[PDB]
């Protein structure tokens, strides 16, 4: 069963997430899923065409569980892991403002997303960080954006150049 | 020239002949219904739905999306253009929502324009008819100018609370409603100023400047808790659904409705003031319009979602409780306004009956929808305990 | 109870026949050999507001065509 | 007791004071700039006056559509090629109008001055009006036209083809993802001022030439709203011109914004105009030069010089890559015709003469190729030939720029032919220019869009079409077609028999 | 078929080609302004003026007419289709009048349509908002249902008083203004019934039947003289100008304004009634719109006529005196309604002051324009006699 919106690999995960029944397990599988299949730093691209959809289907399970396991006060200030939302926020922002360069700043931001993206961290705190983190990341990146020639930039990025072709 | 130099393919003999020659004998498909694949909310698909549903290019990974793949360009860091991560609420399809009034841009500006032009005519009649002669001078220069005017900043704040939602809404049907809910709010704030500007023209010593009503809002005491509740709903909430729910199904449904309907719309008539009610008639018409949309989204769609019914109600009961407190606080502070009213204007028996009207309406229209168990007596008591 | 309610033209027209009342001089000012029956009815149940709306809709399309497409 | 009232300006005079200070009174979006909280707007409007000025325009527009135009059968007496072109033009612009709503909603949240917020707000509403206006064009052509398919379901059938991906980059994601000011530059300073604005008018000209009086009626009305949007973009710069960060970032966000928008429109618009029409209005090379170099790059940008704004550094590059860009792209668009939601036609004899006259050398390259495909039967469903096969046979791989999503074929292109392929953490990436390459290298997490070859890899063509509903009402005939005549329409079976299976061209470097 | 059978000259290649070939190189006259020969009231000729002035085919023997000769067919007896004999007033040109609001048909139905749709929106919002809860029951069932209700007949009668004028008006500009003044009156009568119908839907037991309001009008005391005045204005006046003038510049300006503004508009709010004032706002808006037209026709055009100013003022003073007495009587009987109100609602001073407001506005907007010597305290004292 191959397909764009409906395929075996997707049906395989729905049955898998269905076996979940503990906020701990669910939240953990989500944190791990994001480390394995999202961002340019994912562990592999094996789920490139289905990870975006599968992720959401996991977030749903975690969301429902966190609602029936947390109290009103925590669902608003506590992460699915048990951490204190605001603490995590102010901490990550601390590191970001300390970051020595864009290379360091990007690692923090991306890492933050992979670990605390809702249903993990409350949306209010998350988007608040997204606001502060993104600001710093851009400030460092967009400074003398064109100074570094492509040859060097490629090295800095650490990409494996496979082919270059230019008549001019 | 009389004929112009540009030749048009519809009327130019040569060009038209070429076009007609290339035409097929009959349409290449008999299905002439745009949006035909959309699930009708009513008997037959409406123009409102056809022109709106699915305009948003969401991929399937966003409940309801029909597209595929990631976004082409994202934020520095990786944040998606639109994503599930911008709201706690979950659903089986973000395109389920439907404005009961079926308002797309055309009907919307048509109605507000009629209102604008009738408003203009009304003002021209009012001033020409000298009806201002029967209006209580104290009520005008003090309660309309200072307290009514100050309330414009409350509405303006609720307006601005919709900015993020306009950017983050996860569907077209929801974005349009949100936009209209917010636009109607700024309208009301501008109408409050319009009345003050009108009074300034027909009343020799009346100053339209917002200085007085602003200071009352900023450094006042009557709206203190109100303003605090506004600055919070606007700048402290980052979840677009929380902002819209809390603003419309909590705060404005209690505080706002009491101030507009149970204070000025109820007392103004006693001071020979049919001017202010003319504008509040609009605010109320708008409130009731928006309410139908608010109800359809959070209750009919989310609160009753075939898969996240329980989950969403939990989140909303949480929001309701979260903001029901700052709201009640905003009310209590307002209560102190009755003390500045002339003696015999109204008694505690009336205010208690009005509060229950607001509270009872709130429970019937909102609270009971998400199974939020609110105590009418305690709420009224909590607020009433501020005279 | 608090359900959005309104009133249409037909609902008001239902009572229009009763608007006229009797008095000695209630008669036409014009010469005529005929007598128009006091209870004659009309086919369309209109009132001023509704008449204006339906004609206004027609004007919109008419003048819209004249001012825009036809002029272009 | 003289009749008295109050107008919009009289209320707007106090609009600026509507906002008050408090700790958390700041934008909720990440940004590098600071918009002055005392910035003013050009038009002194309030919600009610706005509605009235727009309602009046709607009246004329819909009046003409429902009455005279319909009586004249304006929806039908349009050249087949243009009926098809409008499926793409109207719907693709629709999404641009739609995301602009969210974009201005973000700009409204960004502005601190009540007036600047009010200006953006006015656009929020306009963009909603424009979304519904573009929607109406497709709706009207579906209801009254010679071929409803595509017009009636573009919102879902557009997801099948590659041209859609790039449209989302410039008119969806480019409008809302990133620093608010960057989005402002993509949408207003560049998008609308350089392309959108002139495009809308030009479209009405090509439309009229091809018998289409429906589009001019709607688009000319949309046009009247553009002055408020121009001012918004202009005011965006004025709002940050004082902030020191501006001198550090403004010119690079602008250049990136410029490259982003031209990268797509330079080839796509010229293609839609010259190849999606029968009667021509003006050669795209001439048009492009005037729009981008004369009007925008010169007059427009020149007036922002006092604010530190500099002409995009990638401008010279844009002009070199431009000349053959649209001609190169149509070859790919037609070769992949089964992936669209509209019918395409090969140039007729008059057109081939026109192309050669305006683009010396066109015939020897593009002309001979089209005649070869036609003689081979690319128009006839019993031929078993789809031009994509000719690209494979002659080893001319087609790539998708990882950033812009624009399709390019370096081995055949008469225009740019540079190609940069990189591998990073188990994923291959293909780029068509040095600016897009830098964007990805510096911001790899901003561009992870999967291309059609990646998604459709290993899939047989007819299966992808059937799955994404690329069929007409009879459920057998394709929406897309390699010709615009009424007979010999290709069916899903005609495609299935080709046994065409997608492959990721980048894997050949392994 | 997709293309249809009927070929159109604008789009059919063959037919259009024929048409284009017969066309001149440029217009056969550069004067592209319909109505260019009309003397503009304002800076430039208005659309209102061009589409209206001289539509009426009067010959020169009816002041201002551009045609010549007798009518082609007259009444048995010889009465002309239109003639000077239908009104006592004289003028240099019957086409001088201009509606200050420049209303021709399109703008007119446009505004009323806007008012109709907003009204429906308002009622839906009012009922959904449950504002009826705070309306005093007695005011609603007694004063709105019976007394405001009975007033619909007053407005209906004034509407009908315009029937002869619609037929006899001596110019297009006057006929259009007259028609619109009358149509606005029937509209108000219908809005009074609309409100009663509305209350009947949101208030259990409220009967929208016109039986009660009509019995009050036809047999009650409060409106007796009002009805007598209306029956006269409508059926005993055969002069189209006496009718329009006396209705708008005497009776409705005094009695009408008092009932609508100084009684209902003024007291309804005191009983938690924001419903009735919504409609009275429309009535007052209409009253003020008509006033501008009435003033232009009778004062600016006729009362200030370069040749018949003195004559017309003498006639209008005559009509004012004739109808002022029946009008005072109408107001005097209306005073009886105040005794019906709950004690403490209002008092003699308020009533007297409100009476002076109406009388003073009338003297300023109407009486003084023709030098009618009105004694404000004498008029008020005559009316106060009716206070039970
Ligand atoms: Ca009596
Ligand atoms: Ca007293
Ligand atoms: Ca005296
Ligand atoms: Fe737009
Ligand atoms: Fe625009």
């Amino acid at each position: 069963k191959l397909g764009i919106h409906s395929n075996d690999t997707r049906d395989a995960w729905v049955n898998k997430i269905a076996q979940l029944n503990t906020l701990e397990k669910a939240a953990e599988m989500l944190k791990q899923f994001r480390m394995d299949h999202t961002t340019p730093f994912r562990n592999s691209y094996e789920l490139d065409n289905d990870y975006l959809w599968i992720e959401a289907k996991l977030e749903e399970k975690v969301a429902v569980l966190k609602a029936r396991a947390f109290n009103e006060v925590d669902f608003r200030h506590k992460t699915a892991f048990g951490e204190d939302a605001k603490s995590v926020l102010d901490g990550t922002v601390a590191k970001m403002n300390a970051a020595k360069d864009k290379w360091e700043a990007e690692k923090i931001h991306i890492g933050f997303r992979q670990a605390y993206k809702p249903p993990i961290m409350p949306v209010n705190y998350f988007l608040d960080g997204e606001r502060q983190l993104g600001t710093r990341l851009m400030e460092l990146r967009n400074l003398n954006y064109y100074d570094t020639p492509l040859e060097e930039l490629r090295k800095q990025r650490g990409v494996r150049v496979v082919h270059l072709q230019s008549p001019h | 020239s009389m004929l112009g130099e540009r030749r048009r393919g519809l009327t130019d003999p040569e060009m038209a002949a070429v076009i007609l020659k290339a035409l097929p004998e009959a349409p290449l498909d008999g299905n002439n219904k745009m949006g035909y694949f959309v699930t009708p909310r009513w008997k037959r698909l409406t123009e409102y739905e056809a022109l709106t549903v699915y305009a948003q290019p969401n991929a399937d990974w966003i409940a309801g999306g029909l597209d595929w793949g990631d976004w082409t360009q994202k934020f520095h860091g990786g944040r998606p253009s639109w994503g599930n991560e911008t709201t706690e609420l979950r659903t089986v399809d973000w395109f389920k929502h439907r404005d009961p009034l079926r308002r797309w841009h055309a009907p919307y500006v048509k109605d507000k324009a009629e209102e604008w032009r009738y408003t203009d005519r009304f003002l021209q009649g009012y001033s020409a008819d000298g009806q201002i002669r029967a209006m209580n001078p104290t009520w005008r220069d003090e309660f309309i100018n200072r307290y009514w005017g100050a309330f414009l900043f409350n509405e303006y704040g609720l307006f601005n609370a919709h900015s993020q939602g306009a950017r983050e809404a996860l569907s077209d049907v929801t974005r349009v409603s949100l936009a209209f809910w917010g636009f109607d709010k700024i309208d009301i704030a501008q109408m409050i100023q319009l009345e003050r500007g009108f009074l300034a023209k027909i009343v020799p010593g009346f100053d339209e400047s917002t200085a007085v009503p602003k200071a009352e809002w900023t450094n006042g005491e009557v709206y203190k808790s109100a303003r605090l509740a506004v600055e919070g709903l606007w700048q402290e909430v980052f979840d677009w659904n929380e902002s819209a729910f809390s603003v419309h199904a909590v705060y404005d449904a209690l505080f706002g409705q009491f101030v507009r309907r149970e204070f000025f719309q109820r007392l103004a008539p006693r001071f020979g003031d049919n001017l202010t009610p003319f504008f509040i008639n609009q605010a109320q018409t708008y409130f009731q319009i928006a309410k139908q949309g608010v109800q359809d989204l959070y209750y009919n769609c989310l609160g009753d979602d075939p898969e996240f019914s329980d989950y969403n109600r939990t989140v909303m009961r949480n929001w309701t409780g979260k903001w029901l407190e700052p709201t009640i606080a905003a009310l209590r502070d307002f209560m102190g306004l009755f003390a500045k009213l002339p003696a015999g204007t109204t008694d505690k028996e009336e205010i208690t009956a009005s509060l229950y009207r607001v509270v009872d309406d709130w429970i019937e229209d909102y609270a009971s929808r998400i199974d939020f168990k609110a105590d009418r007596d305690q709420i009224v008591k909590a607020v009433l305990a501020g005279l | 109870n608090r359900a959005p309610t309104s009133v249409n033209a037909q609902e008001v027209h239902r009572w229009l026949q009763s608007f006229n009342w009797d008095f000695k001089n209630n008669r036409t000012k014009y010469a005529t050999k005929y007598k128009m029956a006091n209870e004659t009815k009309e086919q369309f149940k209109l009132i001023a507001k509704e008449y204006a709306r339906m004609e206004a809709v027609k004007d919109e399309r008419q003048f819209g065509s004249l001012q825009d497409a036809l002029t272009r | 007791r003289a009749p008295t009232s109050v107008n919009a300006q009289e209320v707007h005079r106090w609009l600026q004071s509507f906002n008050w200070d408090f700790k958390n009174n700041r934008t909720k979006y990440a940004t590098k700039y600071k918009m002055a909280n005392e910035t003013k707007e050009q038009f002194k409007l309030i919600a009610k006056e706005y509605a009235r000025m727009e309602a009046v325009k709607d009246e004329r527009q819909f009046g003409s559509l429902q009455d005279a135009l319909t009586r004249l059968n304006a929806g039908v007496r349009v050249h087949p090629k243009w009926n098809e072109t409008m499926k793409v033009v109207s719907n693709f612009l629709e999404v641009g109008e739609y995301n602009a709503i969210a974009a201005t909603g973000m700009l409204w949240d960004s502005a601190q001055a009540a007036e600047q917020k009010n200006g953006y707000l006015a656009q929020v509403l306009d963009e909603i009006r424009h979304t519904h206006q573009c929607a109406y064009v497709n709706y009207y052509f579906a209801k009254n036209g010679q071929d409803p398919a595509g017009h009636n379901d573009a919102r879902r059938t557009r997801t099948i083809g590659p041209l859609w991906k790039g449209m989302k980059r410039v008119f969806s994601d480019g409008f809302i993802s990133g620093d608010a000011v960057e989005c402002s530059l993509n949408l207003q300073l560049v998008g609308e001022a350089c392309f959108t604005n002139p495009l809308i008018v030009a479209v009405t000209e090509w439309a009229a030439a091809n018998g289409d009086e429906i589009t001019p009626t709607v688009f000319l009305s949309i046009e009247t709203d553009e002055l408020r949007h121009m001012a918004n973009g202009y005011q965006t710069v004025v709002s940050i011109a004082n902030d020191p960060a501006s001198a550090k970032y403004l010119n690079t966000d602008l250049n990136n914004a410029f490259w982003t928008q031209q990268k797509y429109f330079t080839p796509v618009l010229g293609m839609l105009f010259e190849y999606g029409s029968k009667f021509k209005v003006e050669p795209w090379v001439k048009t492009w030069d005037r729009w981008v170099y004369e009007d925008w790059g010169g007059i427009w940008i020149g007036r922002l010089g006092k604010y530190g704004v500099e002409s995009p550094r990638s401008l010279k590059d844009a002009k070199q890559d431009a000349y053959w860009a649209h001609h190169d792209l149509y070859l790919l668009a037609y070769a992949l015709w089964p992936t669209g939601f509209f019918r395409l036609a090969l140039p007729d004899q008059e057109e081939m003469e026109w192309f050669e006259a305006n683009y010396p050398g066109w015939y020897d390259h593009y002309g001979k190729i089209y005649e070869e495909w036609r003689a081979r039967g690319c128009e006839d469903p019993s031929s078993g030939f789809i031009p994509l096969m000719w690209f494979i046979e002659n080893n001319h791989p087609i790539y998708i720029d990882r950033v812009s999503q624009v399709p390019f074929c370096p081995s055949l292109a008469k225009g740019a032919s540079t190609l940069r392929v990189h591998e990073y953490n188990g994923e291959m990436h293909t780029f068509s220019d040095q600016w897009g390459e830098r964007m990805w290298l510096a911001e790899p997490e901003r561009y992870e869009c999967q291309n059609i070859f990646e998604q459709y890899e290993g899939r047989e063509l007819s299966e992808v079409i059937a799955e994404l509903h690329g069929l007409r009402s009879d459920g057998k005939t394709l929406i897309a077609q390699p010709h615009v005549r009424g007979d010999k329409l290709w069916t899903l079976d005609d495609i299935k028999r080709l046994n065409c299976v997608f492959k990721n061209p980048v894997k050949a470097f392994n």
